[PDB]
């Protein structure tokens, strides 16, 4: 936002937002998978208790 | 439709585009970065020279 001018920084900002959102979607997916695993382990632990 | 008009040099027409920088682009006439429309220019030496 300081080297490049408003409308040529946009495709750059668009690509940066896409890259930073694709890196967060997979993180949320892995977090959901690990949370499901932790939930299954906790259900097993509660049954054993 | 809004239509604007003015007279400038030949190579200076390069400055007429969204988000550009220069004498015309900064101190005489500036298009918004999200401008939509057409820019039209033609030789006028027979009249303005």
């Amino acid at each position: 936002l300081s080297r490049l001018d408003p409308p040529e920084a946009e495709v750059q900002i668009d690509r940066l937002i896409t890259g930073r959102l694709q890196s967060l979607q997979t993180y949320v997916t892995q977090q959901l998978i690990r949370a499901a695993e932790i939930r299954a382990s906790a259900n097993l632990a509660a049954t054993k208790m | 439709v809004y239509a604007d008009s003015f007279v400038i040099r030949g190579n200076e027409v390069s400055q007429i585009a969204p988000g550009q920088t220069g004498n015309i682009a900064d101190y005489n006439y500036k298009l918004p970065d999200d401008f939509t429309g057409c820019v039209i220019a033609w030789n006028s030496n027979k009249l303005d020279s």
